[PDB]
């Protein structure tokens, strides 16, 4: 139950970008990378590959793939939504689904991925909320930059006003020198337990 | 308005960023000892002081040799109740003076903490600290107290009218 | 270590089209260049980095020039920069130049910006430095009751990670994380806060599920994935415990959800080997195989069913 990494591959099998959320060795990564496009199959119906140890599930988006490198024991069907989430990440910061477009947005398509997962578990977003997430736009940075600028303009006036002072200063030391109840809830839940232990459970 | 690059240092503790933010922000910061740098700049008389505050801990002493360059004013801040470290403070300000990256800036001397009934007096910081000895070098020694603020402004104004005949 | 065998949570492969930047073209405009600019030689320098080069006479530029900028996408690429930067020297010692990047760890746990604190927590969980780590413990532990869930999402998972690597920083990270989770609101924090005790301390977990057990079904599916993935782990640990779940799973087959269908299906063929209780889970199996539209779930779900065969 456990994503790995994500990846932007493009048709030709270069890996342009890619993510993990589990400490994997460079090494590693890169190798289940570059097997990736030796193990697609062309002309069938799905579009998953699994081998001895790691499933990858894909979208093509014209040009490219994105890529999710799970365990052979994750959730399919939470694997999927996951992978159609990253899928409509993508297009939020790159127009175009080409290879120099994603190379440009490379570091704002990490910043979303890191938003999708944690230490390899979803994370319960949408693509309003990862949008929310990433312009990082605070109401309390806010209100504290103009609570310090307030703060910086009035230490200014002051620093201003010693300044006088010390100068004013200087030129005067200078100057002096009962219905049948059909249907309980809960029933069917308790004939599955009585049907267990008719069984020996 | 002319920008001067001054580096203020000393022990920890001395009251450093205390200084700093007194002279920035007029207010007192309750400071933790510094365990790295500040950087600020100040504005006194038209002239713009960048003041690099760096931490007095004997792990970051090692790390001021890389704040000499371009520095055209030091101060030394000194609190001037610690009575054992004054030693300390002594050596550390002769390692940095001893530095040809420094030969050409103006020391500035802060006996802070004067508030406190032990603290040495600016007489005796001057020679417990040997600044008598220095030749060819502009000093100054001003006492201060970091949390009411006096005596800042006086070296400051020492300070602007040093560099000011300096070019 | 070789930058091959270390832990890699970033790949970018870019053309390097144009001629690679000098490293004094980079460290003039890191040292002088506008945002845009530092932005830009900050990215660079950061697929160099990714790339094999190293590139140390960057980094007290970077400290200097770029960490003191409050610009969020150099907030966010300085956290990139950090996950890939060496450290330590090769001996293994922290380098020096690190305690300057600390308290600036510190300063962007505190900072006013919600999302500049969860994204530094974000990055605190990858960190393997204890000697970084020891002095933010006081900020890390202020953020678990920072108004903003995002924040206390993300400090719960760097609570975990720290707890999980360098137990000795914070021995309380099980208490401390149910006490947060039994007065948390929040879908997303309460699902992490409970991961953690999943790992941590199960008895923990056990005794915050059992004074919810029979609400489960009202959780948010997260939640309720979570709560499946500790009674497959309690129970395969622990057999006797079997019977004390076996209703909670069976009322999860009835989920609204279709991943909790799955996990709650697989999960009680681990639980029971009782005919009524495989028969239910072949049940779940077979109506989330026709009732799903994508061939990729319907071929992963008959693989259960062909793995229950061989039984």
């Amino acid at each position: 139950m456990v994503l790995l990494a994500a990846a932007v591959c493009t048709k030709a099998g270069k890996a342009i970008v890619s993510r993990q959320f589990v400490e994997m060795t460079r090494t590693r990564i890169e190798g289940l990378l570059a097997a990736f496009p030796k193990l697609m199959n062309t002309g069938k119906q799905h579009t998953f590959v699994e081998t001895e140890s790691v499933r990858y599930v894909y979208q093509p988006m014209e040009k490219l793939y994105m890529v999710l490198i799970t365990t052979k024991n994750s959730n399919i069907l939470e694997d999927l939504e996951t992978l159609r989430l990253f899928s409509r990440v993508i297009p939020e910061y790159c127009r175009a689904l080409e290879e120099n477009e994603i190379s440009e947005h490379c570091f704002d398509l990490i910043f979303a991925f890191d938003e999708i997962v944690a230490l390899g578990y979803r994370e319960n977003v949408n693509l309003a909320q990862i949008r929310t997430f990433t312009e990082m736009d605070s109401h309390e940075e806010k209100v504290f930059r103009a609570v310090r600028e307030t703060q910086e303009r009035e230490a200014k006036a002051e620093m201003r006003r010693k300044a006088k002072e010390l100068q004013q200063a200087r030129r005067d030391a200078e100057r002096q020198g009962k219905a049948l109840k059909l249907g309980a809830k809960g029933k069917e839940v308790d004939n599955f337990v009585d049907k267990l232990k008719s069984e020996g459970e | 308005k002319k920008e001067m690059r001054i580096l203020m240092v000393g022990l920890d503790a001395a009251g450093k960023t205390t200084i700093l933010y007194k002279l920035k922000l007029g207010e007192i910061v309750t400071t933790i000892p510094t365990i790295g740098f500040n950087v600020e700049t100040v504005e006194y008389k038209n002239i713009s002081f960048t003041v690099w505050d760096v931490g007095g801990q004997d792990k970051i002493r090692p790390l001021w040799r890389h704040y000499f360059q371009n520095t055209q004013g030091l101060i030394f801040v000194v609190d001037s109740n610690d009575r054992e470290r004054v030693n300390e403070a002594r050596e550390e300000l002769m390692r940095m003076l001893a530095e040809d990256e420094l030969r050409d800036a103006v020391l500035l001397v802060f006996a802070n903490k004067q508030d406190l009934p032990n603290a040495m007096n600016a007489a005796e910081i001057t020679d417990k600290l040997g600044l008598h000895s220095l030749r060819h070098r502009n000093w100054y020694i001003q006492a201060t107290c970091a949390t009411s603020g006096d005596g800042l402004y006086e070296g400051l104004d020492w300070l602007s009218n040093q560099l000011r005949n300096q070019k | 270590m070789t930058a091959a065998e270390n832990v890699c949570y970033t790949l970018i492969n870019v053309p390097m089209d144009s001629e690679p930047p000098s490293e004094i073209s980079l460290k003039n405009d890191l040292e002088k260049g506008d945002v845009k600019s530092k932005t830009e030689a900050l990215k660079k320098v950061i697929i160099m980095i990714l790339n094999g080069e190293k590139l140390p006479g960057l980094l007290m530029t970077i400290i200097r020039f770029v960490l003191p900028l409050q610009d969020h996408t150099i907030k966010k690429l300085l956290l990139v920069f950090w996950e890939i930067v060496p450290k330590t020297t090769p001996d293994g010692r922290l380098l020096h130049e690190m305690i300057l990047v600390c308290d600036a760890y510190r300063k962007d746990l505190q900072h006013p910006n919600e999302f500049i604190r969860g994204s530094t927590l974000r990055f605190l969980c990858k960190l393997k430095e204890a000697e970084l780590l020891e002095p933010l413990m006081p900020a890390i532990r202020a953020c678990l009751e920072h108004r903003h869930s995002y924040v206390r999402r993300n400090a719960v998972l760097a609570i975990y990670t720290i707890y999980r690597n360098f137990e000795h920083l914070i021995p309380d990270a099980p208490e401390l994380i149910h006490d947060f989770l039994v007065n948390e609101k929040d879908a997303s924090c309460k699902r992490n806060a409970f991961m953690m005790l999943i790992h941590a301390d199960q008895d923990r977990a056990l005794d915050y599920l059992s004074t919810c057990i029979d609400q489960v079904q009202t959780f948010g599916d997260i939640l309720q994935l979570v709560i499946v993935e500790l009674i497959y782990k309690v129970c395969h640990a622990n057999p006797s415990e079997r019977a004390r779940f076996i209703r909670c799973i069976y009322n999860l087959l009835q989920s609204s959800s279709p991943a909790v269908k799955y996990e709650a299906a697989g999960t009680l063929v681990t639980l029971s080997s009782a005919p009524t209780a495989i028969k239910a889970a072949a049940q779940c199996y077979i109506d989330l195989i026709i009732k799903e539209s994508d061939n990729n779930v319907k071929l992963i779900v008959l693989d259960r069913l062909v793995e229950l065969k061989e039984h």
